[PDB]
């Protein structure tokens, strides 16, 4: 899996949640919905690889917001890589989704189907306008809400690795969950709720986690998700999305290879999947 | 001079279904709200009875699709820390048990099945997955498993597909006519020999008519009382009559594609097995591609529309009456919302039936 070009777009609007999950992530406001920001981040990884819709092969998404996807907020499916597709035009496209997978697992089977079919051009995209999704008060933790655009050219090569949590082997990680809203009494109303329990020392155990499945691509320089603002500097975060940054440093320093470790909150694991850059 | 590579073949192993208990007819009370009903409607859809998951009886996505895949390990004599990948799909995003894994967990968006499904059936080295394709996800997870073991990533590979649509269906409206719910699950190996093999497939997507068919937050069509919004299926009027000629002609050119990636023409193929959304719409893809009519079933006659079920239903049905035997050469294919088209040619061997 090579990355041609990454694009990203994230709200300016913070909000700071307390608690040992807690931080300050981009949330998207009023009836701001995913594709405002989606289209212009991956317009922005396309025009970069120079790269025209029409010639799009794959569109993969990934967007656990249950609404505020489209012009018509109350749409919930087909998933958001559709209209995508369509305001998009890419129209030689396969579209389909991987829903609460991780971008490291999503980019390690879309290399694998893509390289297998001789597709060119593999879009992958991870975005999320999370107005309809109550944040956990208690422990504090929320998605960052945003898009990221990963526009690659498969190669069948990646590497992939599914590690555990660091901290305590014995500690069992109480995992996330996202319930359906029981008392929907407004179609505006939240749809469900992030439940994720305070645990103090999870997001150390993540960081942990990172570091010891990157022990296993030692020859490799790595970029990570951050999820937690814990430790982290003005306790800001940006989730996923903290990638296109650490990505668009390795193009600056000329980096050929690259792993890149995901966050799975659902499973309570890391995951790992290894890359190649092109210049920028 | 040097050798080429060459991809593992890919053995479909064994494929089990597991459908509600209850049937309702045409005439069940449960349709008492469904407007615009009437006798040629019926016989239009070729729906007669179809199934519903009965949560309170202890059917749901989850507890059905144990029970299916449990059966199908221990009939294949499968053991569970032997499956390397569990691929699920779900069309209704709204999933309601987590059997032992997540026992206090009631409805629910997230997470999806693969990770609490492979730790409920044991399967402690599977990597779990969770695609969408809505009626296309059997024939995409048959793609994805299939090119996993073709490129030596995994020898065994389980595949999922549960349907509660039913949780979706607005029954003050004839949407709600059509779908029914229902449970599949596959197993795909690494072939030790030429038997059985995936020649090729073709997917494509066209999201023209996106707006057409929808899961939206909406309120009942006809609603009485204080009714509360629900996540529903949606359908546009206005945007489906457009769209004539547009699904008909996308499954043919689909399996065309696959068929020329394969080598193969439609007279080098011995059965079809469709998708079945209407019987029109699966004559209209036969006759597309030169099938006649002994050459495939229909199947929503006492099944209803099970979205991504339909076709592996349909494929159990073929090998379990002997219409697809061993050795026999099948192209599979279907739509779907979106829009999505899929189509696969398959050498197939012998296939077990749990």
């Amino acid at each position: 899996m090579l990355i041609q070009a990454v694009g990203v777009n994230l709200p300016p609007s913070y909000v700071c949640l307390e608690g040992p999950l807690g931080g300050e992530r981009p949330r998207a406001q009023g009836d701001e919905m995913l594709m405002q920001r989606l289209l212009p981040a991956v317009r922005e990884a396309l025009d970069e690889a120079a790269v025209k819709p029409e010639e799009i092969d794959l569109i993969v998404g990934l967007a656990l917001s249950p609404d505020h996807l489209i012009e018509n907020r109350d749409i919930m499916a087909p998933k958001i890589g559709h209209p995508l597709q369509k305001v998009l035009g890419a129209n030689r496209a396969h579209v389909f989704d991987l829903t609460d997978s991780s971008l490291a697992r999503a980019l390690y089977v879309v290399d694998t189907l893509a390289s297998d079919q001789g597709y060119r051009n593999v879009l992958v995209v991870r975005g999320e306008s999370s107005q309809g999704l109550e944040v956990d008060s208690e422990s504090g933790f929320a998605l960052a809400d945003g898009a990221l655009a990963l526009l690659c050219r498969p190669t069948g090569k990646a590497a992939f690795r599914r590690g555990a949590l660091g901290g305590d082997p014995a500690q069992e990680w109480l995992p996330l969950s996202i319930p359906l809203n029981t008392d929907i009494r407004q179609v505006g109303d939240v749809k469900g709720h992030l439940n994720l329990p305070a645990q103090p020392g999870l997001p150390e155990a993540v960081r942990a986690g990172f570091t010891r499945l990157a022990g296993d691509f030692p020859q490799l320089n790595w970029v990570r998700e951050e999820w937690f603002g814990q430790g982290r500097p003005d306790g800001r975060c940006l989730g996923p999305f903290e990638l296109a940054s650490q990505l668009r440093a390795a193009q600056r320093d000329r980096l050929d290879e690259l792993l890149l470790i995901s966050f799975d909150p659902f499973g309570m694991v890391v995951e790992g999947v290894t890359l190649e850059l092109a210049g920028e | 001079l040097y050798f080429q590579g060459h991809m593992h073949k890919v053995k479909l192993a064994a494929i089990t279904c597991e459908l509600p208990a209850r049937s309702y007819e045409n005439d069940d009370p449960v349709f008492a709200a469904v407007p615009d009903l009437s006798e040629s409607w019926w016989q239009f859809w070729g729906v007669n009875r179809r199934g519903y998951f009965d949560p309170r009886n202890g059917e749901n996505e989850f507890s059905l699709v144990v029970r299916a895949a449990e059966r199908l390990l221990r009939s294949s004599d499968t053991a569970p820390d032997s499956v390397d990948m569990l691929i699920c799909s779900a069309s209704s995003p709204i999933m309601t048990d987590a059997g032992d894994v997540l026992p206090d967990l009631r409805g629910r968006l997230y997470p999806r099945m693969a990770n609490v499904l492979s730790k409920q059936l044991g399967l402690s080295r599977a990597l779990p997955l969770d695609s969408q394709m809505e009626a296309a996800s059997f024939l995409l997870n048959l793609r994805l498993a299939a090119s996993m073991i073709r490129q030596g990533k995994a020898e065994k590979v389980l595949v999922v597909c549960s349907e509660y649509i039913s949780n979706l269906l607005d029954f003050t409206s004839r949407t709600s006519t059509l779908f029914a719910d229902g449970c599949a699950v596959a197993l795909l190996t690494r072939g030790d020999d030429d038997s059985c093999d995936l020649l090729a497939s073709a997917e494509h997507s066209d999201a023209t008519f996106y707006e057409v068919a929808t899961g939206r937050w909406r309120l009942p069509e006809n609603p009485t009382g204080e009714a509360k919004p629900r996540l529903y299926f949606s359908l546009f009027s206005d945007g489906q009559n457009k769209m004539a000629s547009f699904v008909p002609t996308n499954v043919p050119i689909a399996m065309r594609r696959a068929l020329e990636k394969a080598g193969l023409g439609s007279d080098d193929i011995d059965y079809f097995v469709f998708h079945q959304p209407a019987p029109f719409l699966v004559k209209a893809w036969a006759e597309g591609i030169g099938a006649r009519p002994e050459q495939y079933q229909l199947t929503m006659g006492d099944t209803g529309v099970m979205i991504s079920v339909s076709i592996p239903y349909t494929l159990m049905t073929g090998l379990r009456e002997g219409k697809i035997r061993p050795g026999d050469r099948i192209v599979m294919a279907g739509a779907a919302t979106g829009w999505g088209f899929a189509a696969q040619v398959w050498q197939l061997g012998e296939v077990l039936v749990c």
